[PDB]
């Protein structure tokens, strides 16, 4: 028996078909984001974060080539 | 060894000395004595890898 | 070709109905002639984009209707109406134009959830493109429940006054001539499924030895409704079935095929195999596709059935061996629009077609041959019609073929198969009287 | 068309009126909107189509009014639909919406307290950056050395993404300081004063980090750079169309008449075109590379011009031999040069083995003459064996 707190969400694929008795699931590779950011950051952008709370910090990104 | 992973590829591909420049300028000090002088030239003779950061 | 003169519109109604996934207009005109040579013709003006997609064009008199000779020609393009009993040059006449179109509009939110209402965007004229001067002209937009304009004009006139399930307005006096001054765009709720097929080929097979006619139809249907956002999820569909009652919504779950009266051997196949979810009750052939056809999806399938020939074929009176067949031009679901129809009737192998009549003006016709089972000679006579733009509800017609089929060519089928069996067995005789013994 | 967000009591619109009227000299139908004077939310979409081609955001503070007008997600959705954005910041006024929206694009402006400081007295009353620090062409290329005023400014730390197009650099001896005892935001030459960003849908953004730059009191130093910077920001200065990307056999026949084959002679031809705002001119360029490609690339060939037209300069690759590896190869030109428009042309084709007929023939090859002569000898000696065997008497 599984629970909805299991099955982590899917941020690179999206379903396009699923049969009547849920046998054959058909998924699609959704296209990479236009602004170049990774799709799990789009997924964590569009939900669950972060209760209208912020933080301002030196982003520790290294250096631009 | 704990530098970036972007300058060592560029200094390893093109043979050129990386330079070190010291700055001790200020606000209450008037100009034409502020230190903008490159003081050191290093060297490198290492081996790099693939998948650059290109 | 512009018409000169001699008609002036006193009254001019224009009622657009938008309620069944094809636009229908019922114009009602009352015309007055001018003092000149009495002319007997009329010109109805259509745009170049609407004239390409039009499927029915008819005219009545308003006193008591008989019919009129309504001819559609072949950049504003016209359609002529011919009157009997040539009219005196100063007398009022009354007139009714009906017309049925192909386009229905664009889904104005093109992405919408499956449990949500859709709204469509239709574009048309507000001032009527008449080839003549009008003195009074009222518009009436009948149809579904909610009508709303799109980019409403600043003028308080030429603005829609909403009535109970209606939308009434119009430029009401003194419109001089061809008026493309303003183009209307109206959004409206529309809960029909919007079934439309792209290519229908239907093959029928007359058979004198079996005395049966055999229908086979290949539908390539799309759903031109609004596409669904966030993709498709079986969970929301199945919960949407389990909640209540399946009201009127977009997608296609069942199709009701209205067949001729006594139909015997029903089948419903896809490309990949047959489908077992079909129910052939008396006079009605219900169909469930494999996947529910949402907005923008394709589905190509094949249905077929078998009628007796005694009620579609009739022996003529002058000669016994001359037959006249009247074929139903179109059987399908009640709410469909057909973008292409090719009706192939197949007469038997020795038939020769004399006369051909069709009630609907076709795009093309040709006579070929095609070899089916045990067509040892040239084969069946494929008389194929090509109709372009048809409506399921409107095009009630029968195609009338007059041919002959003499008994000299009726018995040539078992005699031809007898000719192959006979020459095969004499071939066996030559290969057994022949000496090869070294 | 264009849009202007601004506010009073921080930076009025009058001291920008030299540039917007310049946009009035073009065919840009401007449409202003004022914070602290308008309470209605911008209908940036009616249902699903986009009203404005552009947007220009003059400096402000983003307490509640800016999030009322444009939030971050609405601005992402505007920028993915070819919506060009020009946005400004300053240490006197850092909006929060624009700071988070730029953090989604890998551009990290300095916050409220941090200001950039350059010593050595360039002007000693305000910071000013010479034209040596312009990193990229195709946005502005200085014909001679000039200065660009920047009254009080803030630099940006940049992520190493492909899409980010740097335009101007901090003058390599600068830093940031705050009233609070926080760390320094950027180093000398790693901060960027103005930053461009080009979408994958070829939409463009310019963050430009000074309120004292675009003002009406500065045309003596930064007049042409701001006019051609605003030529670059809206897609008017450097975009590229790729018209005909066709490949065929070397003798003129197409793939349709004869499909390809291993070890075959083909030709490939693509033509580019740029747009200076008025005319499609032919695009002179090096660096364009064809790739014949499976999972791994089998050919990278630079393209020689060999052609011309009124609004297109073509490029060929020369007759090159297909690989003896069979498979389904794609023909690819990714012209991806930062500063100007990205273009991709690909065509996936099947390239098959040799047929059984299309082999070197046995009489053609010099080695098989022995065996043709011996098979012909056995056959002729067999015919004299059967005639001699029948016609003899035993
Ligand atoms: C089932 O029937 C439908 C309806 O006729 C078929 O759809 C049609 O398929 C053809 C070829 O796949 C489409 O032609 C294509 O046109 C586009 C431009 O419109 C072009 O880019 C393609 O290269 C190709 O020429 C046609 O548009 C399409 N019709 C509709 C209304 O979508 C479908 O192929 C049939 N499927 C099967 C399995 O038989
Ligand atoms: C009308 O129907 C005829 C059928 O006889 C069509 O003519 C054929 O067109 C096909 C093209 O798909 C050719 O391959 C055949 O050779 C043609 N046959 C003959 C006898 O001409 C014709 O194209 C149709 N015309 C229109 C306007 O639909
Ligand atoms: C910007 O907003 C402030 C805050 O409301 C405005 O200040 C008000 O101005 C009106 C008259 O213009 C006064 O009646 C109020 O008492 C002021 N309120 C405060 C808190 O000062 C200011 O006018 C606005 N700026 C503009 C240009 O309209
Ligand atoms: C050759 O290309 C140049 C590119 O600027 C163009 O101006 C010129 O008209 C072209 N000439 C011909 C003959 O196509």
């Amino acid at each position: 028996m599984i629970t909805p707190l299991d099955v982590p969400p899917l941020d690179y694929f999206d379903e396009v078909f699923t049969s009547e008795n849920w046998m054959v699931r058909i998924y699609q590779l959704k296209k990479d984001d236009a602004q170049g950011r990774t799709l799990r950051d789009v997924g964590e952008l569009t939900r669950s974060s972060t209760k209208t709370r912020r933080s301002i910090k030196r982003p520790e990104l290294g250096l631009r080539v | 060894a704990k530098l970036d992973a972007a300058l060592l590829q560029e200094a390893s591909r093109s043979p050129e000395p990386i330079k070190a420049t010291l700055i001790l300028a200020s606000s209450t000090a008037k100009p034409k004595e502020n230190l903008f002088r490159e003081i050191l030239q290093l060297n490198l003779n290492f081996d790099v890898d693939h998948s650059d950061s290109d | 070709y512009e018409p000169p003169a001699t008609w002036e519109n006193v009254d001019y109604k224009r009622t657009i109905d938008v309620s069944n996934a094809y636009i229908s207009e019922t114009i009602e005109i009352t015309i007055k002639n001018i003092a000149s040579e009495p002319a007997t013709e009329y010109f109805t003006a259509f745009e170049s984009g609407i004239f390409s997609k039009v499927s029915f064009f008819s005219a009545y008199f308003t006193n008591e209707a008989t019919f009129l000779n309504s001819q559609l020609l072949a950049e504003i393009r016209y359609g002529i109406i011919q009157f009997p009993n040539a009219i005196s040059p100063q007398e009022e006449v009354s007139l009714v134009i009906k017309s049925f179109y192909n386009t229905v509009g664009i889904p104005y939110p093109e992405h919408v959830g499956m449990s949500e209402e859709q709204h469509l965007l239709w574009e048309t004229n507000r001032l009527p493109l008449s080839a003549y001067d009008t003195k009074k002209a009222s518009f009436t937009l009948i149809g579904s429940s909610s009508f709303e304009e799109y980019h409403p004009p600043n003028d308080e006139s030429l603005l829609g006054k909403a009535n109970g399930n209606s939308f009434e307005f119009g430029p009401w006096e003194d419109i001089p001539r061809f008026s493309s001054n303003e183009t209307l765009a109206i959004v409206y709720s529309h809960n029909a499924p919007l079934n439309q097929v792209v290519n229908l080929r239907r093959d029928i097979w007359l058979s004198h030895w079996a005395s049966t006619i055999q229908f086979e139809e290949y539908y390539e249907l799309t759903n031109k409704a609004a596409k669904l956002s966030k993709g498709f999820s079986r969970l929301e569909l199945m919960k949407q079935i389990q909640t209540q009652n399946m009201r009127q919504t977009h997608f296609v779950t069942v199709l009701d095929m209205l067949l001729p009266e006594g139909a015997t051997d029903h089948y419903f196949t896809d490309l990949v195999g047959l489908v077992s979810t079909s129910h052939a009750e008396r006079d009605h052939f219900f169909i469930r596709p494999r996947f529910p056809i949402f907005g923008g999806w394709n589905y190509n399938f094949t249905v077929g059935w078998t009628n007796k020939l005694s009620d579609f074929l009739h022996v003529s009176s002058g000669s016994d061996e001359k037959f006249v067949a009247s074929i139903p031009i179109l059987n399908g679901p009640p709410d469909t629009v057909y973008d292409n129809v090719e009706l192939s009737v197949f007469l038997p192998e020795g038939a020769e077609i004399f006369d051909i009549d069709s009630p609907v003006p076709f795009t093309n016709v040709s006579i070929e041959t095609q070899k089916s089972y045990f067509d040892l000679n040239k084969g069946h006579v494929k008389l194929t019609f090509s109709y372009r733009n048809l409506i399921s509800q409107v095009a009630n017609g029968q195609v009338l073929i007059k041919y002959d089929y003499p008994k000299s060519s009726f018995f040539k089928k078992p005699l031809s198969i007898a000719c192959y069996i006979f020459t095969a067995l004499m071939g066996v005789f030559v290969l057994k009287t022949l000496n090869m013994n070294v | 068309r264009t849009l202007v967000l601004y506010d009073q009591s921080t930076e009025p619109l009058e001291e920008y009126s030299v540039y917007l009227k310049d946009l009035e000299q073009r065919n840009y139908k401007l449409e202003y909107l004022d914070i602290n004077s308008t309470s209605t939310t911008v209908d940036l979409y009616d249902k699903e189509q986009r009203l404005f081609d552009n947007i220009i955001v003059f400096p402000t503070k983003g307490g509640k009014n800016l999030a009322r007008q444009i939030p971050v997600k609405q601005l992402i959705k505007f920028f993915e639909n070819e919506g060009n954005i020009l946005c400004m910041s300053s240490p006197g006024a850092v909006p929060n919406t624009i700071r988070l929206f730029l953090n989604e694009l890998g551009i990290y402006p300095s916050p409220k307290g941090h200001v950039i400081r350059d010593y050595f007295s360039p002007s000693s009353e305000e910071l000013v950056v010479s034209s040596n620090h312009l990193l990229n062409k195709y946005v502005y290329n200085a014909r001679k050395s000039e200065d660009f005023v920047f009254g009080e400014s803030s630099a940006a730390l940049l992520e190493n993404r492909e899409q980010i197009v740097p335009i101007l650099n901090a003058p390599r001896t600068s830093f940031t300081e705050s009233k609070g005892k926080c760390n320094s935001w950027t180093s000398g030459s790693q901060g960027f004063l103005v930053v461009g960003f080009q979408n994958l849908n070829n939409a463009r953004l310019v963050w430009i980090g000074s309120s004292d730059f675009l003002k009406n009191k500065n045309q003596d130093s930064n007049q042409e750079f701001a006019k051609e910077l605003l030529k670059w920001t809206f897609n008017e200065k450097s975009v590229i169309k790729s018209v005909h990307a066709v490949h065929s056999h070397a003798d003129g026949t197409s793939y349709d008449e004869e499909p390809y084959k291993i070890k075959d002679k083909v030709i490939y031809s693509v033509g580019f075109s740029e747009w200076n705002g008025e005319e499609w001119l032919p695009h002179i360029a090096d660096d364009i590379q064809f790739e014949l490609r499976q999972v791994d690339p089998y050919y990278r060939l630079t393209l020689s011009p060999s052609g011309n037209d009124s609004e297109t300069q073509y490029y060929t690759t020369g007759e090159f031999i297909l690989p003896d590896r069979h498979g389904v190869f794609t023909f690819l030109t990714d012209y991806r040069k930062i500063g100007l428009s990205f273009t991709t042309d690909k065509d996936v084709k099947a390239i098959r083995h040799l047929a059984n007929d299309e082999y070197p023939r046995s009489w053609e090859i010099s080695n098989s003459w022995v065996y043709i002569s011996a098979i012909c000898g056995v056959i002729v000696a067999w015919i004299f064996f059967v005639v001699s065997f029948v016609t003899t008497s035993s």
